[PDB]
């Protein structure tokens, strides 16, 4: 999930936008 | 800003700024 992709590992804009509505 | 380790309120803040008026969903356990 988001914690695995952005918190435990380095986040990216590409990934963040996957969570916008 | 976006390209770093973002956790907790720091992650929530990033989603808020990036998604803007679109809003977002935060699911820690998924």
């Amino acid at each position: 999930g988001i914690v695995e992709q952005c918190c435990t590992s380095i986040c990216s804009l590409y990934q963040l936008e996957n969570y916008c509505n | 800003f976006v390209n770093q380790h973002l956790c907790g309120s720091h992650l929530v803040e990033a989603l808020y700024l990036v998604c803007g008026e679109r809003g977002f969903f935060y699911t820690p356990k998924a």
